[PDB]
């Protein structure tokens, strides 16, 4: 359920300092989240799929 | 010798002790009643410092005596002396040569108040050369004192005091843990990167690019904030190097003053207050 | 194989062949100020010698003023400066006694060199310390008092006057030296921020480096919007004279 | 935070700073909590020697009868004194082996005989009983299993070390120093013998295990690095203490415990007695010193009783 | 009693300096200046603004890049646990690789994270060394931070990059954290046979010391001149005042000579710059050159000799 | 129960500086309360469920 | 007391709320903090099931 | 779905500074990207594919 006078959030807080921090904010967090998962089982850089790549 | 603009401030009088009588200069140096007993504390101990080098720690005539100036030591009394006088031979001669120490930087001290008095200037330089006498008698007479023996005082070597820290170092296991010691060093770091900061900034305003005129207070502004995103100020950057400087002489003096009198295990092991703590 | 010399070795010595070299480095540019040095030697050389020392000077370097300012040089010919001062013995190294009423005398710490007589620059060019009636964009910090309007109090505690204008640092935001219209003579003199203490809660300015009654000879302004070199080290050794000569305790000794 | 005066101790040369500081008060409780149980009146040390008397005395053959029970109560008040006897014995059958406390039991006895009899360049003339480990608890207080420390994401291998660890004596040097080195024979020396470059490979990864050691190794005895060193030369036996020397054989000596007879038991204590790599509970020197420069503070106890020495 | 000059009784405001103007091509600077009244008890109440171009921002993109990855690992030594990593904190780091990897690099799970750690600061302070060239260069200033900057990444790229490849091997590296790096001063010291006795140790600390010294001096000097405006440096460097003349004079009455207001900042200078010149050089030498300090000491006759109240038979020769 | 004239807390606190602070507050809680349920049994990612990916590569 | 209302003449309304509301979230982590550090721990409980033994 | 007044974007964030934090950004990434990999079995370089070449010697 969301307000018809929401967009007034603009007469409130700036524009551009919002936009700034939002893809700041999401580009830490996006590298953040694939540090986790490289860290864990779901590894998908070091699990030899489809194969091993290190020859002997 | 004077400076071309010094003698219009060779005026009389401004002691704290002597007056007249020893109200003089001798060449740049001035002299004055703390003058007088200063240099006598000196010459004393320095000329004692090379009896002690003559003689070594077992005789003259011992492989062991020696002028090599890594390697000349005179030590402290074994801590079974307690806070008595030991034997001139047996440590003794350490002892008179600390009194003359003490003696020699306080005397300094105390003529570099006539000094200030004359000039009519502030009197922070013996307020600050006092951490430093502060941190040399914590070393050879409070830690001491404390523990109860005038030979916890380090040798008077060039090389031998380094293994006094070293060893006492090393009776804490890790000494690096020392909180004191953690914060005088940073203290340490801090002032040493300030001080390149500030030499730099001063040389740079004044001495410019080629073909530009000196510049600006607005210049040293505008520079760090451009850099850092804050300037301190000129005035506050000497507040800031006489705070860091003190400050670590006088987390140095603590560090060492708790390590034996108020600290006896091994300095890691102090942090496990903060593992124990029941939040963890 | 073996050998004694090894890079350490070799290092270090290098090392200390640097540092020799940059310690007459250092002492070279030490001698710009103050250099040749005022001895008797050069007196009776009949100035045939002069007092220089080791390293000798450096060849002279430039300071280009800002603003159309000037060029000053280092090191400099400075012309002597007469002494207002009789030696308290003739024999060399003794001290000199100031002529007069020590106060007025202009020697010991009461002394000063002839700074140029013309005012400090801001960037933009205007004069750096000024009064803030002048410059109006200043305000006081919210959180402390303002000095105008408080009294102004000598070492013995005597009313000296009333804290007429605060002189600020238009480069660097600071209060630099505060206005007192002096009672005795309504005359308005700067009073340097580094002699003064402030008694918030009473509002009063203390100064313990002279006596009310020596306000009236605070050296006053040629124009009083703004303030010349000259005119800054003149006022601050003034009231530094008091620090030795205000009373007679403190010429010392203690004991 | 302690209070002054410390107590102080010499141990080298004035000046040089080798020198020892501990606190009263914490010394006096330490000397309280390091009493040593009073040993038995004598036996009768005639008639017929245990080899003959019972069925299946392995370890004391040579003990008279009354030598014989005389240390069998002994053992009980240092291992098993809630217990009693039948901690390690089959009721009604004294004979038996069939309780793995008296298997493990056999092999202690054969532990502080070669203690006593074939160490003393560590153990000197006090040597040990089995209240120097044991303390009146079956189950030593500071015996130690491998640490497999904190745990890791299954994409990161752990490190070893840049943790708090009570091992390393709360450094944050590798904290398990006691699995390579007082179980495995890793080296423990790094220090060149060459001023120049071009003859010692140890690097500095071993010297962090080492230090790690080291702290350990104090730890456990409650001294500092100067009770066996002069740090200007940690290397140097010459300038080091004989507390030094003793500690080498008391490193071969702990090897050669933990080796040739904890080990050998693993199959035989129950799973409650292992760490969490299947490892038993086994010796360090803090098993022995628990923070005492020499165990009950030097207190005397095996020589009271015959059959705690070998032969 | 008199005021010390150590904290400004009255503050006064004026609206935010912009700075200097730069030239065409540099950056309008970011940030609406704010007024600290607490820090301007002590100095400048002005933060902000501050300059941000390309240089700047590709440092502090490599900067927090690297501290992230450090923070990222420690909170993985403790498995996540906020309140385990707020527990040990000062005791968590993350670790060189393992000496069996050499100069090659090293897998992700075991020693990766401290390279790219490695890397990445190490670019953000080359590139923030720019930085300080550039701001200096768009006011028309020389170069002297820039140049001291240069001596203190020097001495960082000695520990962490220059020694190890000459060693060949990222384990004789420093680790990122707080105890974990004291761990390696102690053991740096005691694998190559106690660094007391390397020359080039004793010439840092002597530089350090004299770094505390000479602020202390100097700092103290001109808080006592300040009566006179003496931390007006640039106007008491081109026009002498009595402040530049009583602290001369303070200095030569007390020691016998004296420098300077100009050249004071000079010896400044030049002591602290020593300092990391001289431990770069020390780091460089030990286990490229020396292996034992000691022993490097014994043989060219340093070291002191101390008659005999302890020994210890070697059980090795035995 | 709530007080009819509680819209007057906008009188007194910002409403901007709060919005700001809610915002960040809120993303640091989530971030924490993540990191802490990583920690414990509850973790969903290193559980190898549905299976264990790793395995499948070695 | 019925006059305790005056003391928001005495203590400033908007700087007591924001302290009330700091203090009162880290209060809120520090308790939890503590909870979970103890026997009481209701994460690592392995309750109602440990579900990693529920992936072995 | 784009929208046709999206340029008004450049009305409100400053172009070159968005110029500057895009390249400053892509130059970390990349370089970050190319290391990753780099420490795991995708790594390139020592794979000894198509031959080892420290072998040869
Ligand atoms: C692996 C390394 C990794 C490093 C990573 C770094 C990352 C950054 C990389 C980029 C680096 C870029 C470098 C700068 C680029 C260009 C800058 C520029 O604008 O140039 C124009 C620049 C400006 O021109 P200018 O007209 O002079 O303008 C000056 C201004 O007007 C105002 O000038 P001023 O009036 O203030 O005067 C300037 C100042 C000049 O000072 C400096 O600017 C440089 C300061 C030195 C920095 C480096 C430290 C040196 C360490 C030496 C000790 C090593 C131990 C071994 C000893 C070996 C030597 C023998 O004057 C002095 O201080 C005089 C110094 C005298 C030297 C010592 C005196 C004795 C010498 C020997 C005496 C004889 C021996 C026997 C004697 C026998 C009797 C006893 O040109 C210069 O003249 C200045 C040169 C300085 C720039 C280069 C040097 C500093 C920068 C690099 C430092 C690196 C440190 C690393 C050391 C490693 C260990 C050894
Ligand atoms: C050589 C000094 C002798 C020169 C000379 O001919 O003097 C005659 C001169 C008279 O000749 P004059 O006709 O007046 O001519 C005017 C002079 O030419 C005036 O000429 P000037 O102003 O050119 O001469 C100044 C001279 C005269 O100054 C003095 O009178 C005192 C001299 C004390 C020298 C202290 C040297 C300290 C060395 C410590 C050892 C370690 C070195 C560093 C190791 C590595 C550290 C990193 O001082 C110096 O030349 C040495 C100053 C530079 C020292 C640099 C030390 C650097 C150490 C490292 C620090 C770290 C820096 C980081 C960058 O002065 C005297 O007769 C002195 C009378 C003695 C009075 C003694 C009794 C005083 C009673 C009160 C005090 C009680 C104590
Ligand atoms: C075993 C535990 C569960 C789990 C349990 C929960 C629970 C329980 C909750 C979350 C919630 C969230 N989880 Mg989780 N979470 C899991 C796994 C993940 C993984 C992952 C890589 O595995 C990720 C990236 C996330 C990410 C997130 C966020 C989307 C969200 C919290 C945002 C926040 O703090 O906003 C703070 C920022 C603000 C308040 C500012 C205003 C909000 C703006 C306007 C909206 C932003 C987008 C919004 C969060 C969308 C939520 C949509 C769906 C309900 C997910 N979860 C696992 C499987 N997660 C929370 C949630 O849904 O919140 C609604 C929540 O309560
Ligand atoms: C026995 C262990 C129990 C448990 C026992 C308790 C107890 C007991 C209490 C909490 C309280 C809290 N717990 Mg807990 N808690 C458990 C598990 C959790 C977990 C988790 C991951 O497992 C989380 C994230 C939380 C989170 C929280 C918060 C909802 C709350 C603290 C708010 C605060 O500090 O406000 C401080 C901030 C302000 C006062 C600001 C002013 C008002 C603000 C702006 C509005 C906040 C809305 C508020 C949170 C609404 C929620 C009320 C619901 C009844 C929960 N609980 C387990 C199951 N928890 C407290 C609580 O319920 O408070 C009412 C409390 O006393
Ligand atoms: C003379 C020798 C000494 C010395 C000199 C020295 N150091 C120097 C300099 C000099 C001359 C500089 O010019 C330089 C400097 O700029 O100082 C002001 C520097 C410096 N010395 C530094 C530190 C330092 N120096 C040290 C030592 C020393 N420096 C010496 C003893 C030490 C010690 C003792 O170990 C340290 C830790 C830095 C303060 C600075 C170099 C800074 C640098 O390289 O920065 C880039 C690196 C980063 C990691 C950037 C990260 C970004 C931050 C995390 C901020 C995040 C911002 C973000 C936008 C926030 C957004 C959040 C939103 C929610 C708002
Ligand atoms: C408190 C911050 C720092 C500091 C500040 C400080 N030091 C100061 C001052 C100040 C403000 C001065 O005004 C004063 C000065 O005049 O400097 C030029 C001084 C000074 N600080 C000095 C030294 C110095 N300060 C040091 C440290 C520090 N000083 C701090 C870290 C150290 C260290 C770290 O070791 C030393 C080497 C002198 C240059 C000078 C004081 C000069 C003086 O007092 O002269 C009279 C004494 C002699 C000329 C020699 C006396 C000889 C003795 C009678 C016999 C020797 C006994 C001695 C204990 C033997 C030591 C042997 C071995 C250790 C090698
Ligand atoms: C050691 C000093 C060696 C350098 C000699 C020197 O240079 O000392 C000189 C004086 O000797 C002096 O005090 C006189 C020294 C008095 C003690 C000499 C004992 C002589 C016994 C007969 C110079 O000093 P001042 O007179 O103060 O000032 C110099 C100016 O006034 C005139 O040039
Ligand atoms: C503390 C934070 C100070 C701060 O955040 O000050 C900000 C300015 O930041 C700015 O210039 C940038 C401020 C960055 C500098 C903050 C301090 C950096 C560290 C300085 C200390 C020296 C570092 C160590 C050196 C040895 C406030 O301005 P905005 O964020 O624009 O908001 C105001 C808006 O209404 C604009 O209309
Ligand atoms: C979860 O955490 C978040 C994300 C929230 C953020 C928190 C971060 C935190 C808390 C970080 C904490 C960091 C701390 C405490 C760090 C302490 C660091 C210390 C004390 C470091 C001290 C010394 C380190 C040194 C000197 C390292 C030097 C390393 C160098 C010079 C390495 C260089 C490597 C290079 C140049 C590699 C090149 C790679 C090549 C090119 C060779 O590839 C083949
Ligand atoms: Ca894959
Ligand atoms: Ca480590
Ligand atoms: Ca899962
Ligand atoms: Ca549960
Ligand atoms: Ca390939
Ligand atoms: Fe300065």
């Amino acid at each position: 359920t969301m307000n018809a006078n929401l967009y007034k959030i603009w007469l409130i807080l700036d524009p551009r300092r919002v936009l700034v921090s939002i893809v700041a904010f999401q580009i830490v967090l996006g590298l953040l989240i694939h540090m986790i998962v490289l860290s864990t089982d779901l590894n998908w850089l070091d699990d030899n799929i489809p194969v091993s790549y290190q020859a002997l | 010798a004077m400076l071309s603009f010094e003698k219009k401030y060779r005026v009389r009088g401004g002691t704290l002790i002597g007056g007249d009588l020893f109200d003089f200069w001798v060449g740049p140096f001035y002299v004055g009643f703390f003058g007088v007993v200063g240099f006598c504390f000196t010459l004393l101990g320095v000329l004692l410092i090379v009896w002690g080098a003559t003689i070594g720690p077992t005789g003259p005539t011992s492989d062991l005596q020696t002028y090599n100036l890594w390697r000349i030591s005179i030590a402290p009394p074994d801590l079974s002396y307690g806070l008595r006088m030991a034997p001139l031979t047996e440590g003794g001669l350490w002892q008179i040569i600390t009194i003359c120490a003490a003696g020699a930087f306080i005397s300094w001290a105390l003529r570099e108040v006539e000094i200030c008095r004359k000039l009519g200037i502030g009197f922070h330089v013996p307020f600050a050369f006092s951490f430093a006498i502060g941190a040399y008698l914590v070393l050879v007479f409070v830690r001491p004192l404390l523990m109860g023996a005038w030979g916890h005082g380090f040798p008077y070597g060039i090389l031998s005091h380094l293994d006094w820290v070293s060893n006492v170092g090393y009776q804490f296991l890790h000494f690096h843990y020392n909180p004191a010691h953690m914060l005088a060093i940073s203290f340490f770091f801090t002032n040493c990167l300030a001080l390149s900061m500030h030499g730099s900034l001063i040389l740079s305003v004044t001495n410019p690019q080629k073909g530009e005129p000196v510049k600006t207070s607005e210049h040293e502004n505008t520079f760090f904030r451009d850099i850092v995103g804050y300037s301190i100020g000129a005035l506050a950057i000497h507040r800031l190097g006489l705070f860091l400087a003190l400050s670590a002489a006088f987390w140095s003096a603590v560090c060492i003053l708790i390590s034996g009198p108020f600290w006896t295990r091994g300095w890691p092991e102090w942090w496990n207050w903060w593992l124990e703590l029941p939040l963890w | 194989i073996t050998h004694y010399i090894d890079a350490a070795q070799i290092t270090i010595w290098a090392f200390w062949l640097f540092f020799f070299g940059l310690i007459i480095y250092l002492r070279r540019e030490d001698k710009r100020e103050g250099y040749p040095l005022d001895s008797d030697r050069t007196e009776r050389s009949g100035g045939r010698v002069k007092v220089v020392g080791f390293p000798d000077l450096p060849d002279p370097k430039t300071f280009v003023l800002p603003h159309n300012g000037g060029t000053v040089v280092a090191p400099r010919v400075e012309a002597p400066v007469a002494v207002n001062a009789t030696p308290f013995s003739p024999a060399p190294g003794s001290p000199l006694v100031p002529n007069g009423d020590p106060m007025l005398s202009g020697f010991g710490p009461a002394a000063s060199p002839d700074r140029p007589k013309h005012c400090d620059l801001t960037f933009e060019g205007l004069p750096k310390i000024v009064p803030m009636r002048v410059a109006k964009e200043f305000s006081i910090a919210e959180g402390d008092p303002d000095p105008r309007g408080m009294t102004v109090v000598g070492l013995d505690g005597e009313v000296a006057g009333t804290v007429s204008d605060v002189w600020v640092d238009r480069s660097e935001p600071q209060i630099r030296y505060l206005e007192v219209e002096v009672a005795a003579n309504k005359k308005k003199v700067l009073l340097p921020i580094g002699f003064s203490r402030f008694d918030k809660k009473a509002r009063k300015v203390k100064v313990d480096a002279i006596k009310a009654a020596h306000f009236a000879n605070v050296p006053t302004l040629s124009n009083p919007d703004q303030v010349t070199l000259y005119e800054e080290d003149k006022v601050c050794a003034y009231y530094a004279g008091g620090k030795l000569y205000a009373t007679a305790e403190r010429a010392g000794p203690l004991l | 935070c302690e209070g002054p005066p410390p107590g102080t101790e010499q141990i080298g040369y004035r000046g040089v700073g080798m020198e020892n500081y501990y606190n009263k008060r914490q010394r006096a409780l330490s000397i309280q909590a390091n009493q040593p149980v009073e040993s038995l009146p004598a036996a009768d040390s005639t008639g017929p020697k245990a080899s003959e008397v019972y069925q299946n005395v392995q370890v004391l053959k040579d003990l008279s009868v009354g030598e014989f029970t005389r240390t069998m109560v002994a053992v009980t008040t240092w291992v098993s004194p809630k217990e009693g006897c039948n901690y390690c014995h089959v009721p009604g059958n004294w004979a038996s082996d069939d309780i793995y406390t008296k298997v493990v039991s056999r092999r202690m006895f054969e532990l502080v005989r070669a203690a006593n009899s074939d160490w003393k360049a560590h153990v000197a003339e006090t040597g040990v009983t089995c209240y120097t480990c044991h303390r009146g608890n079956p189950v030593p207080k500071y015996a130690w299993v491998t640490d497999p420390g904190p745990k890791y994401p299954s994409g990161l291998k752990p490190t070893g070390q840049n943790y708090g660890s009570k091992t390393v004596a709360y450094a944050s040097l590798p904290f398990d120093p006691l699995t390579p080195f007082l179980d495995q024979a890793n080296e423990i020396r790094i220090t060149g013998n060459a001023a120049l470059a071009g003859s010692n490979p140890a690097s500095l990864k071993q010297a962090e295990w080492t230090f790690g050691l080291m702290m350990n190794i104090s730890d456990s005895l409650g001294v500092g690095c100067t009770f066996c060193h002069n740090t200007r030369a940690f290397n140097d036996w010459t300038q080091s203490t004989p507390k030094r020397t003793t500690a080498w054989y008391a490193i071969r000596h702990v090897r050669d415990i933990n080796q040739n007879y904890i080990w050998p038991l693993n199959d035989v204590l129950p799973a409650s007695r292992k760490g969490p790599y299947g490892d038993p509970l086994r010796v360090s020197c803090m098993t022995c010193h628990q923070a005492v420069n020499k165990p009950l503070y030097g207190a005397q106890m095996a020589k009271d009783y015959p059959g705690l020495y070998k032969t | 009693p008199e005021y010390q000059n150590i904290f400004t009784a009255v503050q006064v405001r004026a609206p935010a300096y912009p700075g200097v103007p730069l030239p065409k091509g540099n950056l309008p600077r970011i940030g609406r200046p704010i007024f600290s009244y607490w820090l301007g008890k002590i100095g400048d109440a002005q933060i902000g603004p501050i300059y941000l171009g390309l240089t700047g921002t590709l440092s502090i993109f490599f900067g927090l890049v690297a501290i992230s990855i450090i923070g990222f690992n420690m909170l993985a030594s403790v498995h996540w646990d906020v309140f385990q990593f707020l527990k040990h904190f000062f005791w968590l780091g993350l670790e060189p690789p393992p000496p069996q990897y050499g100069l090659r690099i090293p897998p992700l799970s075991e020693g990766g994270w401290w390279l790219m750690a490695g890397l990445f600061l190490t670019l953000s302070i080359l590139l923030w060394w720019v930085r300080t060239y550039k701001r200096a260069e768009a006011l028309g200033m020389s170069q002297h931070l820039s140049w001291a900057f240069a001596a203190a990444i020097f001495f960082y790229l000695v520990l962490g990059f220059i020694r190890p490849v000459m060693m060949g091997s990222w384990a004789k590296a420093v680790p990122f954290g707080i105890f974990p790096h004291l761990d390696w001063t102690a053991a740096f010291s005691i694998r190559y046979g106690n660094l007391y006795y390397n020359p080039f140790h004793m010439l840092s600390i002597a530089f350090l010391y004299g770094s505390a010294l000479l602020f202390a001096m100097h700092g103290a000097t001109i808080l006592s001149v300040s009566r006179f405006g003496g931390d007006r440096e640039i106007d008491q460097i081109t026009h002498r005042g009595t402040a530049a003349e009583r602290a001369a004079l303070f200095w030569r009455w007390t020691m016998g000579f004296n420098v300077t207001m100009e050249s004071i900042h000079r010896w400044a200078w030049w002591c602290a710059v020593l300092t990391v010149i001289t431990a770069g050089i020390g780091i460089l030498l030990s286990g490229t050159v020396v292996d034992n300090w000691y022993l490097w000491a014994v043989k060219h006759g340093m070291a002191p000799a101390y008659p005999e109240v302890v020994t210890a038979v070697n059980p090795y020769e035995t």
